[PDB]
């Protein structure tokens, strides 16, 4: 899902946020500050459920 | 300008890089600008296999 | 030689000052006032100039903004304004004038002027 | 259409054209040689000055390098011009790019703010979007027309 | 810009005596003879001494003397009185930086 | 002061090294036309005097 | 200056075109007519400045 540009992907540099939807697509260029992760349950487990 | 090319390829049977030749189409355009030197992905590792 | 000039005044910081230079006391071949500042101990050094019937003035590289220099309705009497005064700023303003076109060398002076800053 | 604008010194005027180079055309804003469309200026001393001076306008100074055509760079850092490395705040060999104007009425022609604005425009085989005023006539075939 | 270098520094010595100070502009293209002279005693203003190379302005006696061509000026007095404690200063009017020179003071005994 | 049209005076310009950008900020002028070269490359080329 | 500045001279007559890049200081009284200029001015005399 998505793809992201920069040339530093922090806080004091403009970066792409082109990310994917289920019926949608958001293309934003902000001044993002961070991208810590992407939010992970820590089970990722497919298995079962 | 920032320009994306896709075509969605199918067959896929045993080639992880199936021989052929296929030719991808324009899919928009965009005015970025900027001086993007970096690539990243955001794969959603919620749940793999 | 002797064109009458404002006198002397103690100031507060932050207020303001007017100084006033006459002119009328001779006749001039030019178009132009000059202003000379000395500091207390040191020597001499210029501001700038205003011309006469255009009232343009001119300032120097490190006294730009601050001053004001401002012609009479007459184009005579040149005023010289200044805010916010600083600890620093106390020093002597002299009025120049010249004595023929194109002769920048100044003949002319006022008495001098003494600005005072304390409480 | 593309309408993008700014302010810079009547003395830069004439560095905004296709292979220019220079001190706001090397950092700031550069438009490409095969440039298509043009530019509009005029003289905006009458509201962008102040007998204080305006100071409400900055330019870049200095930059690692040239950037490419068509291209915004708003960041703001300590360029490392000295031998020992820029820590911070400011000091000797260590410039702020980012510097000031003085534009004020009592200067002179070429040195009053001027207010420019470029249109960039390109004509390819796309479908059209914005036209003239022009008006549609009926589809005549199997006839020698002027289409 | 063109910028002043005034030697000695400061000049103490008898009334009566001859002086001679030098006042050299640091320009590469010279000053050619575009100089002026003034004394300030302390209080009043400063008042016009020398104006161009050697002449002497109006009201001035002619005690004062000068001499100087391209870069280097240099100026003579005779008869040196007690009413002629002041600071010695020199200006060019050559280019448009107009400044004056580090000055030379010049104290009666 | 300037010479006038008449009795014009010849200045000379010998062993030094110059920067004909720095000119711009000492005069408010505008055009600066010019004929042999372009202003743009004024500080590259070497003369004799 | 308000009242004139007449402090600037030119040159209007002369016998031919000069060169290019050669100056003439000269001063004299131009011949303009089969009467003889010998000094000063005159009918036919003209000062050049």
């Amino acid at each position: 899902r998505g793809w992201i540009f920069g040339t530093t992907l922090d806080s004091k540099t403009q970066s792409l946020l082109i990310v994917n939807n289920a019926t949608n697509v958001v293309i934003k260029v902000c001044e993002f500050q961070f991208c810590n992760d992407p939010f992970l349950d820590v089970y990722y487990h497919k298995n079962n459920k | 300008y920032f320009k994306i090319y896709s075509k969605h390829t199918p067959i896929n049977l045993g080639r992880d890089l199936p021989q052929g030749f296929s030719a991808l189409e324009p899919l928009v355009d965009l005015p970025i600008g900027i001086n993007i030197t970096r690539f990243q992905t955001l794969l959603a590792l919620h749940r793999s296999y | 030689v002797q064109l009458a000039q404002s006198g002397s005044e103690l100031r507060k910081p932050g207020a303001s000052v007017k100084v006033s230079c006459d002119t009328s006391g001779h006749s001039f071949t030019s178009n132009a006032i000059h202003w000379v500042r000395q500091a207390p101990g040191q020597g001499l050094e210029w501001m700038g100039w205003i011309n006469t019937d255009t009232g343009t003035p001119t300032y120097a590289q490190g006294f730009t903004g601050r001053f004001v220099f401002s012609l009479d309705t007459s184009a005579r009497t040149a005023y010289l304004q200044i805010s916010s005064l600083k600890a620093d700023d106390t020093a002597v303003f002299y009025c120049a004038r010249e004595r023929d076109y194109s002769d920048y060398f100044f003949d002319y002076w006022g008495q001098g002027t003494l600005v005072t800053v304390s409480s | 259409v593309y309408a993008d604008s700014f302010v810079i010194r009547g003395n830069e005027v004439s560095q905004i054209a296709p292979g220019q180079t220079g001190n706001i055309a090397d950092y700031n804003y550069k438009l490409p040689d095969d440039f298509t469309g043009c530019v509009i200026a005029w003289n905006s001393n009458k509201l962008d000055s102040k007998v204080g001076g305006n100071y409400n306008y900055l330019y870049r100074l200095f930059r690692k390098s040239n950037l490419k055509p068509f291209e915004r760079d708003i960041s703001t850092e300590i360029y490392q011009a000295g031998n020992k490395p820029c820590n911070g705040v400011a000091g000797f060999n260590c410039y702020f790019p980012l510097r000031s104007y003085g534009f004020r009425p009592t200067y002179g022609v070429g040195h009053q703010p001027y207010r420019v604005v470029v249109l960039s425009f390109e004509l390819l085989h796309a479908p059209a979007t914005v036209c003239g005023p022009k008006k549609s006539t009926n589809l005549v075939k199997n006839k020698c027309v002027n289409f | 810009e063109v910028v002043m270098t005034q030697s000695p520094a400061s000049l103490s010595v008898s009334p009566g005596e001859r002086a001679t100070l030098s006042c050299r502009a640091r320009a590469s293209l010279g000053i050619s003879t575009d100089l002026a002279w003034y004394q300030q005693r302390p209080g009043q203003a400063p008042r016009l001494l020398i104006y161009g190379a050697s002449t002497r302005a109006t009201g001035i006696p002619a005690r004062f003397s000068g001499s100087g061509s391209g870069t280097e000026f240099t100026l003579t007095i005779s008869s040196l009185q007690s009413e002629d404690s002041a600071v010695y200063y020199c200006q060019q009017y050559s280019n448009w930086p107009l400044t004056f020179g580090g000055g030379t003071k010049v104290e009666i005994k | 002061r300037f010479a006038s049209v008449y009795a014009w005076n010849r200045k000379r310009i010998s062993n030094c090294v110059a920067d004909y950008s720095v000119l711009y900020n000492f005069a408010p002028f505008f055009a600066f036309k010019c004929y042999g070269v372009s202003p743009t490359k004024l500080n590259d080329l070497c003369f004799t005097n």
